[PDB]
């Protein structure tokens, strides 16, 4: 019985509503960065701790778009039994520490919101609710990272109810984002105004510039330069332990093997 | 002599040399 | 259809009548 | 404590910190806070009780869940 | 500009090709997506999206972990060099008087030395039959030179 | 016991380093599809492709009948819709 | 607070010194903050037996 | 660029609110936007 | 329970994620 009135407690209750999804997936992004960090048997075990972040950021991501409080709070339980018997297989530490740490932040969070709800206004990207330039960069860093952009576009189709296909749905993330890049710098030129015909401040022209240039120069001068210096190396003194003198005589038995070694 | 506001501009400038404006 | 009100849009919708 | 000792120390107190008391009404209950008082009297006894040379962080966490408790009985 | 109209060419029947199949099969007007669609396409790209990044982890960390293969001094060659001039007492063993340790014996010479770490520690790691038995032959017979 | 050098090059950075490099550049191969779908919307979402594909198998039939002055005159039309994206509107529309 | 730093000391002798005394002095530590809060405004004069 | 982020915070508010006709409505705009280069000046005016 | 209405979707949809529509 007290059990289950906890439990109806959590799901139908009376409280307020929060997105705290962000928070949590930095959590995770964390966990994620020190487990690939910690590579540190071991490889086979940290290739299933990659597994597992992946596959655990997936199911949130799941559950934060289908707003589902009853989905996180078997996945809190399930999750919380499951990484705190994985203190049991430590057999292949203070980056396991740290992970648990970390996790154990993603567990709060993560209670916070099964506890409080899932707010109405679920979609719209973090880093495109201001129009700074710290958003701007935030946002072309999300771009850069490897697979992020397109996994973020497909799981939420799969989840989000849409009438579009992937095909459209990737048509408008795509217009988004580059308009959203559009009026970023948009906001910041009307925030600091440069003067009509300034030349373009020899400065900066100098700093970009250089930049170009010195990874041209790594590109084509530098692995030169490496390969030759690690090649370069050579010479390592081999000297005659002994002298093996057979003076072989005899046709039928050959002999004379007077010889010396080291110390003479 | 890079001034802070130099080093915004210089960042900003080369995010628009790979992503838009 | 689906395919039919994807394929509907038009100069007309992109007219300035009070667009707030 | 689940950081420095591992095994049935801990491991029942972080469990029910993540699935009972931050899963629950507004403030955890008094039961939670009575229970969490409660094991780490007796890991504390049976630590004693000898796992050699026990380690004594129950001793910051038994105190810090008895300020708590003073915290709360203020209100 | 051969390849320009075949390159039109090409689109515009795939475009055509759609434009029919949905003449054919019309699909609701605000029909979601089908779950089950999206649920496929969907996976097969993370699918595919993990086979880039972790399979070939996998692949790489499972072949490269085989390593052992147990290597035993066939013969116990002890040349006790005396002589400065002509070195000798070259009674030695082979494989006959080289016994490859067993399970057992290898619990013995650890125990024996279980009290300081490391050297139990350097048996107990050999693996069995891993730690041969030296015995060198002690008789002579070969006068010297 | 003898260790098999079962990686080739070197498990350590080697193979690591090469691993890094294929996914970046895989990374650039999976973007080229999201990054860039929307500046062909003018070129792929035509309404009804009837007309152009008329177009082109005329030019398909005027070439079998070697009559290539026709040729030169219909790939003109081509390049002119595929010039102006507004002649496209007006040429891909559904009905008329 | 003092009547607290005693309750510190109370715990702490029994851990240090491990025995069957000690275990003693851990539960009379354990009662103490129990039952401690209520006895610290009513043992401050009444009875402090 | 203001116009054309309305339509696309239109098009993810509609499909909160699950009213997914008029996600195919307004995706129908913005293919539209970007179907027709000179609509896009239009749109894209700095004041009007 | 992937019906063959469904599973021609999957695949043209996939194609169209490819190749145009
Ligand atoms: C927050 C920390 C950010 C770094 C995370 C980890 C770094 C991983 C690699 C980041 C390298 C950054 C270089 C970005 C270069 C910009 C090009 C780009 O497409 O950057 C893309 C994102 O693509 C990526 O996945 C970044 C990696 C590109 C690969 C370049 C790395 C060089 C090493 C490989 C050399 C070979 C190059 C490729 C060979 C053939 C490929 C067909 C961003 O435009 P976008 O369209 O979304 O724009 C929207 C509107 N234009
Ligand atoms: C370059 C795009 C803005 C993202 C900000 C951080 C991305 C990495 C650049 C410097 C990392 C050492
Ligand atoms: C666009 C060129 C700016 C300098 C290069 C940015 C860092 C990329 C790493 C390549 C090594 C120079
Ligand atoms: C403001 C940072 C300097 C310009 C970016 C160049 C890449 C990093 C090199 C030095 C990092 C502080
Ligand atoms: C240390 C030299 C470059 C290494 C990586 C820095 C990336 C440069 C970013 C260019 C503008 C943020
Ligand atoms: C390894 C972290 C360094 C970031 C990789 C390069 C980022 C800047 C390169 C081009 C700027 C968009
Ligand atoms: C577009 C992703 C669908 C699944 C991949 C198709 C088959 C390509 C071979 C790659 C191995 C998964
Ligand atoms: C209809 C085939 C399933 C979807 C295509 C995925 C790639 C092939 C995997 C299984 C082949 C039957
Ligand atoms: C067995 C997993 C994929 C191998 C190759 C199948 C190609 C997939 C085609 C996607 C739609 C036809
Ligand atoms: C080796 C035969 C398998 C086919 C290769 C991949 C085909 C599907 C991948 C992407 C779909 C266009």
């Amino acid at each position: 019985p007290l059990r289950r009135f906890f439990h109806d407690i959590l799901h139908t209750k009376y409280r307020a509503a929060t997105d705290v999804y962000a928070l949590m997936f930095l959590a995770d992004v964390v966990d994620f960065i020190i487990i690939i960090f910690g590579f540190w048997q071991v490889p086979e075990a940290f290739l299933v701790m990659l597994l597992i972040q992946f596959s655990t950021m997936v199911v949130d991501r799941a559950l934060y778009l289908r707003k589902t409080v009853l989905g996180k709070l078997a996945f809190q339980v399930a999750l919380v039994l499951a990484i705190h018997l994985w203190m049991f297989f430590i057999l292949p530490n203070v980056v396991a520490q740290l992970w648990y740490f970390v996790k154990c932040i993603y567990f709060a969070l993560s209670a916070y919101q099964i506890r409080c709800g899932y707010p109405t206004r679920i979609l719209g990207n973090f880093l495109t609710k201001k129009y700074n330039h710290l958003n701007l960069f935030l946002f072309q860093g999300f771009r850069l990272v490897p697979f992020l952009v397109e996994l973020r576009a497909v799981m939420d189709w799969v989840w989000t109810d849409t009438t579009l296909s992937l095909s459209s749905w990737m048509c408008v993330e795509d217009i988004y984002a580059n308009i959203f890049i559009i009026k970023c710098s948009r906001e910041t030129e009307k925030k600091y105004p440069q003067p009509k015909g300034q030349k373009k401040k020899k400065i900066v022209k100098y700093g970009m510039g250089g930049l170009i240039i010195l990874f041209l120069i790594a590109i084509i001068w530098f692995p030169l330069l490496f390969m030759s210096l690690v090649r370069s190396v050579v010479g390592v003194v081999n000297q005659p332990i002994d002298v093996t003198v057979t003076l072989k005589l005899g046709g039928y038995e050959p002999l004379f093997t007077m010889s010396a070694q080291q110390p003479s | 002599c890079c001034e802070s506001s130099d080093c915004l501009e210089i960042c900003m400038e080369c995010c628009g040399i790979c992503f838009p404006s | 259809d689906h395919a039919t009100v994807i394929h509907s849009g038009d100069y007309f919708l992109f007219e300035s009548d009070s667009e707030e | 404590n689940h950081m420095v000792t591992a095994s049935a120390g801990s491991l029942v107190l972080p469990v029910l910190v993540f699935l009972w008391a931050m899963l629950s009404i507004p403030r955890p209950s008094k039961r939670f806070w009575m229970t969490a008082i409660v094991f780490t009297e007796i890991a504390v006894v049976v630590k004693y009780l000898f796992t050699d040379g026990y380690i004594k962080y129950d001793l910051v966490q038994l105190m810090a869940l008895f300020f708590h408790r003073s915290q709360l009985l203020c209100y | 500009s051969w390849m320009c109209v075949e390159d039109i060419y090409a689109n515009i029947f795939i475009i055509k090709c759609s434009r029919e199949t949905e003449k054919k099969y019309p699909q609701p007007k605000g029909q979601k997506k089908k779950k089950i669609v999206k649920y496929g396409m969907g996976g097969l790209i993370i699918l595919f999206l993990i086979a880039i990044i972790w399979f070939p982890l996998l692949f790489m960390s499972l072949v490269r972990s085989v390593v052992g293969v147990v290597n035993q001094p066939i013969d116990v060659t002890v040349t006790l060099k005396l002589g400065g001039y002509e070195p000798l007492f070259t009674m030695s063993a082979q494989q006959p008087s080289i016994i490859p340790f067993t399970a057992q014996a290898y619990e013995e010479l650890s125990r024996q030395f279980d009290p300081q770490p490391l050297a139990m520690q350097f048996i107990s790691q050999y693996s069995p039959e891993d730690i041969v038995t030296a015995q060198i032959e002690g008789s002579s017979g070969a006068l010297w030179r | 016991k003898v260790s098999p050098p079962s990686l080739g090059f070197l498990a350590g950075y080697g193979i690591m380093g090469l691993y890094v490099s294929i996914v970046l550049v895989i990374g650039k191969f999976v973007r080229g599809f999201f990054s860039e779908i929307s500046h062909s919307i003018m070129f792929e979402e035509l309404p009804c492709v009837d007309r152009i594909l008329k177009l082109c198998q005329d030019i398909f039939l005027v070439r079998e009948t070697r009559e290539l002055e026709l040729e030169e005159e219909l790939y003109a039309k081509l390049i002119f819709l595929y010039r102006s994206p507004e002649t496209m509107i007006k040429w891909t529309r559904e009905k008329e | 607070y003092l009547f607290w730093l005693v309750l510190v000391v109370v715990f702490v002798t029994g851990a240090t010194r491990i025995s069957i005394f000690g275990l003693g002095y851990l539960l009379a530590c354990f009662y103490l903050l129990l039952f401690g809060t209520a006895l610290l405004q009513r043992d401050t004069r009444a009875r402090l037996v």
